[PDB]
């Protein structure tokens, strides 16, 4: 379940990045883009999702993996975040609100990771 | 209860509505305002039956269901020329052509 | 007040002015090019159906009453289309 | 510009009542404005169905996608039910123009391939080939509803 703790600064950077990504708001509408991605819908609600997506992941799972030290680098974290967004892009149509939100979230993650790595 | 009618004489057809309560005579008055012939110079028919002036269209067998806007009921009209009424004559509409090949 | 629409085969159809003004074309024919209009290319089996359409339109426009289908026999459908296109209704 | 269901999350019970002579296709505009087809209603039939406040519906002929009306308008948006009463969605024929009704009948009798073999002005070929279509109507309705906020 819970792996052996990471060094504290690594964990702190992982939390600051995912926090900023989750909080991110559309500059003009103020809509927080992560809302739909926080928790996967039920197998009941969206059974096609689980037939179509082999490795489901949501932000609640990503935070759990930070806390439990499943990621050993920002690269491990980045892979899970890009997998979340890629899954959104596989399941939904190009041009859908959820598809386009997932594109913006990739570039939010990248921007935030760069800003936070730079911070000493 | 509105009935939708075609009053037809020869090659003339009048489109009008009337109440099921309104009478044959009142209809003749409508015809008189249009075709300038007084009621005593008209006979109105439902099929082959001469209609009585005092009858409501309801009593003549016209109903809202059989006298619809998109499918009006026919009343025949015969005029008195000099001493006597003409034989009821209603000229048929033209025949449509044969269905074109692509519509069969 | 009534107007008279005359088919190519000389059938005279008398309808309420209001019903005939369903057609923008007829509106114009009445205002220059009496209370009578000749259609040299619309036969009585087409023009009678147009007049029935006027009745139907005026009765069921802005009405809560359940609206029945306007019926067109296959055999008149092409000529009725040509007439509706000309009359703009 | 997008005409679309709002994810209100608030259930609303509706009766779809077919008062038309057509097989009726209910069409649900999803949260991205995309039309989704629902089970059809034969003429003379109604159904109690579960929807949501602020969801958007239109209704068409299931076979041709000819436009139909719902409560005398093109769009139906369920509101909150009061006193356990469903909202009635009364589906009726419009008063088509004579020309549109003639185009329907000719389209029903003639394959698109054969439209151009009919003996009629060229502009009528174009009128026939302009088939009733939900996406094309959504573009018109989207423009119409700007003024309705
Ligand atoms: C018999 C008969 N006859 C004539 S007609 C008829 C009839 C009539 C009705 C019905 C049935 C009973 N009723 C209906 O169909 C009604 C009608 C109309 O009102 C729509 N609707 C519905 O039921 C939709 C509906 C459901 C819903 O519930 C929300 C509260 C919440 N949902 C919204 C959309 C979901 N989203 C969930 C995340 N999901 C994604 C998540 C992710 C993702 C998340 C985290 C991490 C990574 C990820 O990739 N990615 N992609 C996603 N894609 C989609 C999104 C969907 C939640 N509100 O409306 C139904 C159909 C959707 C039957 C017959
Ligand atoms: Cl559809």
């Amino acid at each position: 379940e819970k792996l052996s703790p990471n060094p504290p600064n690594l964990t702190k950077k992982m939390k600051k990045i995912v926090d900023a990504v989750i909080k991110y708001k559309d500059s003009s509408s103020g809509r927080q883009l992560s809302e739909v991605f926080i928790q996967l819908p039920s197998r009941k609600e969206l059974p096609e999702y689980y037939e179509l997506i082999r490795k489901p992941v949501d932000f609640k799972k990503i935070k759990e993996r930070i806390r439990n030290h499943k990621y050993r680098s920002l690269n491990d974290l980045e892979k899970d975040v890009m997998l979340l967004c890629q899954n959104a892009q596989t399941f939904n149509l190009e041009g859908s609100l959820i598809y386009e939100d997932s594109i913006v979230l990739q570039s939010v993650f990248t921007s935030v990771r760069q800003k936070i790595e730079k911070e000493d | 209860m509105d009935v939708f009618l075609m009053i037809r004489r020869h090659k003339t057809t009048i489109f009008t509505d009337a109440k099921e309560s309104s009478t044959v005579f009142e209809l003749k008055r409508i015809v008189e305002g249009i075709l300038k012939r007084p009621p005593d110079e008209q006979r109105l028919y439902k099929d082959d039956q001469l209609l009585d002036d005092g009858k409501t269209l309801g009593e003549c067998g016209f109903t809202s269901q059989t006298a619809r806007p998109q499918a009006p009921a026919t009343v025949g009209l015969a005029f008195r020329a000099d001493d006597t009424f003409e034989a009821l004559c209603i000229e048929p509409f033209s025949s449509p052509p044969e269905l074109p090949d692509v519509m069969k | 007040m009534y107007v008279k629409l005359i088919s190519s085969d000389g059938h005279e159809f008398i309808v309420k002015r209001e019903h005939a003004l369903t057609s923008g074309t007829i509106k114009a024919m009445l205002s220059g090019p009496t209370n009578e209009v000749n259609f040299r290319e619309i036969p009585s089996h087409v023009l009678s159906k147009v007049c029935m359409y006027f009745t139907y339109k005026v009765r069921y426009t802005n009405s809560s009453t359940e609206i029945p289908e306007f019926p067109i026999a296959p055999e008149i459908a092409l000529e009725l289309l040509m007439a509706a296109n000309f009359l703009d209704c | 510009p997008v005409l679309r269901s709002v994810n209100s999350r608030e259930p609303s019970q509706v009766i779809f009542c077919n008062r038309s002579p057509r097989v009726v296709l209910p069409v649900w505009l999803n949260f991205d404005g995309e039309p989704q087809p629902y089970p059809t209603l034969p003429p003379g039939t109604g159904r109690r169905i579960h929807s949501y406040r602020g969801h958007l519906w239109l209704f068409r002929d299931a076979g041709t996608h000819d436009g139909l009306l719902v409560n005398q308008t093109e769009l139906f948006v369920p509101s909150l039910n009061v006193d356990g009463q469903p909202i009635f969605a009364n589906i009726t024929l419009p008063v088509y123009t004579l020309k549109e009704r003639c185009l329907q009948v000719v389209r029903s009798l003639v394959k698109p391939e054969n439209y151009r073999r009919l003996d009629i002005v060229r502009s009528l070929y174009e009128d026939l080939e302009d088939h009733p279509n939900v996406q094309k109507d959504l573009e018109r309705l989207t423009q119409e509803r700007i003024a309705h906020q």
